RNA sequence: GCUCGCCGGAAGACCAAGGGUUCCUGUCCAACGUUAAUCGGGGCAGGGUGAGUCGACCCCUAAGGCGAGGCCGAAAGGCGUAGUCGAUGGGAAACAGGUUAAUAUUCCUGUACUUGGUGUUACUGCGAAGGGGGGACGGAGAAGGCUAUGUUGGCCGGGCGACGGUUGUCCCGGUUUAAGCGUGUAGGCUGGUUUUCCAGGCAAAUCCGGAAAAUCAAGGCUGAGGCGUGAUGACGAGGCACUACGGUGCUGAAGCAACAAAUGCCCUGCUUCCAGGAAAAGCCUCUAAGCAUCAGGUAACAUCAAAUCGUACCCCAAACCGACACAGGUGGUCAGGUAGAGAAUACCAAGGCGCUUGAGAGAACUCGGGUGAAGGAACUAGGCAAAAUGGUGCCGUAACUUCGGGAGAAGGCACGCUGAUAUGUAGGUGAGGUCCCUCGCGGAUGGAGCUGAAAUCAGUCGAAGAUACCAGCUGGCUGCAACUGUUUAUUAAAAACACAGCACUGUGCAAACACGAAAGUGGACGUAUACGGUGUGACGCCUGCCCGGUGCCGGAAGGUUAAU
RNA sequence: AGGACCGAACCGACUAAUGUUGAAAAAUUAGCGGAUGACUUGUGGCUGGGGGUGAAAGGCCAAUCAAACCGGGAGAUAGCU
């Protein structure tokens, strides 16, 4: 459900906001969670590395089954969790012979539902298996792109792939993205789309919401001076700069990508 | 009002102790002076 | 622990004042200068030796020498374990 | 010594950090002390810090640090694996009273508790660096039950009033008691036990997980307080003797109830929400290599052990950070009486103080304040500064609006005391007595006593009853910014920055991007509903035309063109 | 419920006067903004000088900052006083 916030004060009425009756309340399954100690975005020289990246909420992690390895044998979903590092919602699936495990909650996925990978599966949203049997046409969510190495594509809520080519050893499939890329057939992948999909409906609205999402404040260059940025000082409101990175590099358009290594794979660039 | 030094020994030795002056070539180096100069106090101690 | 070297070398010197007087009064204790690295077992145990009597309980204490400082240059005192030996109740010398 | 005044959510009392003898006594007065000083945080000497259970060491890990071999790097050195360190968090146990000039949960008295070694005895599967449990976790809100505490009555000791009255419905004081042990209440959570079987828990499992049945429903886990004991005790006014008049010894009454009541406790709960809320050991269990009449394991008793180092003193400051005995700064704990919403504020209590030059004068001028005829913004860059408003409850309240607001709009009305309803009302509370019963800290009945607003009527005093402190001035027009936030520590708080929202643009993951000769790492344990760069700045209504220039994207036939 | 309202603590720093060889190398006094949040604060860690950090003022990095402090090249050079 995406409900709106009343007017009871500024700030909190362009609140839009995404509540889903579905989820589990209360602690995730704590034998698969992990530490995930926060960053301000910065690397191991203790610099900033990537900026805008401070604080707000505190985040245990749930360990995801990406890999979908537990072949022949079904599991089925205990329950839909909420995932505070991810889009995505989740399922807590048990499997018969009584291992745990959570995997990405896709489009439709039901408590009580009955999940299964392996190269034969029955091909149901929820279901795991290789690409070489996922019939062309099929819309399939996180993607392996090496086989074994687990899913890497379509990952986040909305998304998914469509499988559009086999021929080969590999397959085509088409990005969320627009884009066309070979990917060989033996990649493991879902049935499916990935689950929570009016996550791009809400709207924050109020300044804290993006902090306390760990988001800091993004200053506009032309606001800095020279010294700083790129994008100079002003005198009364200026610029007149050709549109860069604070590293005077440029954007409005220069393309960045450069790997020739992986050029082979791609059959389409986006658009 | 609010002044610069506020003292934590706990923070002094760390800092500035004899054992991180060991730690390291040009804090062997501070040492090695001092000692050159005939220093009394080396460094800051119990 | 014995080492009757040790226990000849851990009793230091007796010690005076008021308290340690009225110690000896009410308390049937007795207090004394014992070695810095000594502890409560070897003051206890020389003592039983050394002074015939039987020990009951022993307290230390390491005392702060003052400091002194005359012009400029400053001097400062060593420091010293105390103790408080308790008598049983066989109390003698 | 007797007054007086000041603080009293502090100007008291405690901790911690920092200080390092400032602590206590004797003694001294040069210099230090904004004055004298016989005094001192000053000189000099002496005394003073006592712990199994307060703290640190110790075990555990966080961020982070270091780091065999290792990866990388002209040397220096950077990374980092196993490991090892690092509390600001987890991890065993002590209380009340007494005593010193100065230490005390440490010494004494009394009464406890913790975990180990040794033994004895009875009884048993014990056994990790491994598994599983657990330890183990956010925010907000709600209201019940409690205690800390206090009020009054009672009880006990004392009192009969410097001045009219005070043997009583009078006055004053006190009325305090721990850990531990026992009990398992208010209340919270969850159904239990047996058997069988299994692709999971790196091997194994009796444990955890999963699948079956069978069976009984009452079972377990947690848990404040109360009560009992601890207590034959301690404390307790006051007496009674001594007193170097500083004190010491001795003895010692009552020691209850009702009512109010935290922000403390039950509560690591309950309810609820999105931002979805550490780790590791101790601890319980499970087996592995193993050991099997041993060892161990469990339990009673008995016994030995618990080391070392801190402990004085300052504590929101005269001892700490501020060159000063400096109007500054400095985290955490304790919360009495009356009025009050209150941790505000005024006045007291306990406790601590009168701030280390004083004495007179009672000019100008300065500073800080009180009142002011008539006038009332005429002042001035500007109502700067003043003055004014100021509570509660009801009545009532416009344009405009994103329907929340505006709004406390505006403006009215009441307010003290006494009596009556009602010798104290509605409510709260709840004892005897009665009956029950799985009889308990139980239920129902019952209403004594206790506490107790608000209301209307009437009467009454003053100039005035939200009487002090305390405590909104209101309204109309209009610029800019949506809004709460941010900022020039020290002349700029704003219309500047951010901001939710929008857009362009890059990015297929070994992403782009960034810190890095590099290894390695942030980006991210993310994956296009994502991540970066850029500009715009809620929202409503909108966002036109120009690609010549400059930038950028695409292109390729020619032309020109490097090393070679 | 809320970057909700009023208002102590706490955080701040809009106005005036005082001070300006100060009580103080930025404060006192009276008024003022926030005060459940983008709040506030303890303890320890990380980032280092053409480097950091910056809700961007050239702000802050130990009474300082359009390139910190210390030492060194060092008796820089000074057609200037
Ligand atoms: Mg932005
Ligand atoms: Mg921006
Ligand atoms: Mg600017
Ligand atoms: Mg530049
Ligand atoms: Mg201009
Ligand atoms: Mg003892
Ligand atoms: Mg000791
Ligand atoms: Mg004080
Ligand atoms: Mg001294
Ligand atoms: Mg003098
Ligand atoms: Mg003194
Ligand atoms: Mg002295
Ligand atoms: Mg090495
Ligand atoms: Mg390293
Ligand atoms: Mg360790
Ligand atoms: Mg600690
Ligand atoms: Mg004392
Ligand atoms: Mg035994
Ligand atoms: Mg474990
Ligand atoms: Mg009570
Ligand atoms: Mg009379
Ligand atoms: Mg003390
Ligand atoms: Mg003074
Ligand atoms: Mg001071
Ligand atoms: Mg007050
Ligand atoms: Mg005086
Ligand atoms: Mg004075
Ligand atoms: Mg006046
Ligand atoms: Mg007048
Ligand atoms: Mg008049
Ligand atoms: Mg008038
Ligand atoms: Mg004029
Ligand atoms: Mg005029
Ligand atoms: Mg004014
Ligand atoms: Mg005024
Ligand atoms: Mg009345
Ligand atoms: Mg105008
Ligand atoms: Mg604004
Ligand atoms: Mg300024
Ligand atoms: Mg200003
Ligand atoms: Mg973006
Ligand atoms: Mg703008
Ligand atoms: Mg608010
Ligand atoms: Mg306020
Ligand atoms: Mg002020
Ligand atoms: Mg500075
Ligand atoms: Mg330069
Ligand atoms: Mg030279
Ligand atoms: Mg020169």
């Amino acid at each position: 459900a995406v409900v709106k916030c009343k007017p009871t004060s500024p700030g909190r009425r362009h609140v839009v906001k995404v509540v889903n009756p579905e989820l589990h309340k209360g602690k995730p399954f704590a034998p698969l969670l992990e530490k995930n100690s926060k960053s301000g975005g910065r690397n191991n020289n203790g610099r900033i590395t990537t900026r805008h990246i401070g604080g707000g909420h505190k985040q245990a992690y749930r360990i995801v089954d990406f890999k979908r390895n537990k072949d022949g044998i079904p599991a089925v979903v205990e329950r839909l969790e909420y995932d505070p590092n991810r889009s995505a919602n989740i399922a807590l699936v048990l499997y018969k012979d009584g291992e745990r495990r959570y995997i990405l909650a896709p489009k439709g996925l039901k408590a009580g539902d009955q999940i299964q990978s392996g190269v034969d599966a029955a091909i149901k949203p929820g279901n795991t298996l290789p690409m070489r049997n996922i019939p062309v046409g099929s819309t399939v969510h996180n993607v392996e792109m090496k086989p074994g190495k687990g899913g890497q594509l379509a990952r986040s809520a909305g998304t998914y792939v469509q499988i559009v080519a086999r021929d080969g050893a590999y397959v085509t499939l088409r990005l969320r993205s627009g884009e066309m890329r070979k990917v060989e057939a033996d990649c493991r992948a879902t049935l499916g789309e990935v689950g929570n999909a009016e996550h791009m409906l809400r709207v924050l609205g109020k300044a804290g919401a993006a902090r306390w999402r760990g988001v800091r404040p993004t200053v506009r260059g032309t606001a800095m001076n020279p010294v700083d940025h790129p994008h100079g000082g002003g005198e009364g409101r200026n610029f007149g700069k050709h549109p860069v990175t604070p590293w005077g590099v440029q954007t409005k358009g220069k393309k960045t990508r450069s790997n020739k290594r992986t050029d082979k794979f791609i059959v389409r660039r986006r658009s | 009002m609010k002044r610069t030094f506020q003292p934590s020994v706990l923070k002094r030795n760390r800092s500035h102790g004899f054992r991180a002056r060991m730690a390291t070539k040009n804090g062997r180096q501070v040492l090695a002076r001092r000692r050159a100069k005939g220093r009394a106090r080396l460094t800051v101690s119990k | 622990m014995i080492r009757e070297e040790r226990l000849l070398k851990v009793l230091r010197a007796p010690h005076v004042s008021e308290k340690a007087s009225t110690a000896m009064e009410k308390s049937n204790t007795i207090v004394l200068k014992v070695a810095k690295d000594a502890t409560k077992a070897e003051i206890k145990a020389a003592v039983q030796k050394l002074f015939e009597v039987e020990v009951e309980v022993v307290n230390t204490l390491v005392v702060k020498g003052k400091v002194k400082r005359h012009g400029q240059r400053i001097g400062r005192r060593s420091d010293w374990k105390k103790a408080y030996v308790t008598l049983k109740e066989g109390q003698n010398l």
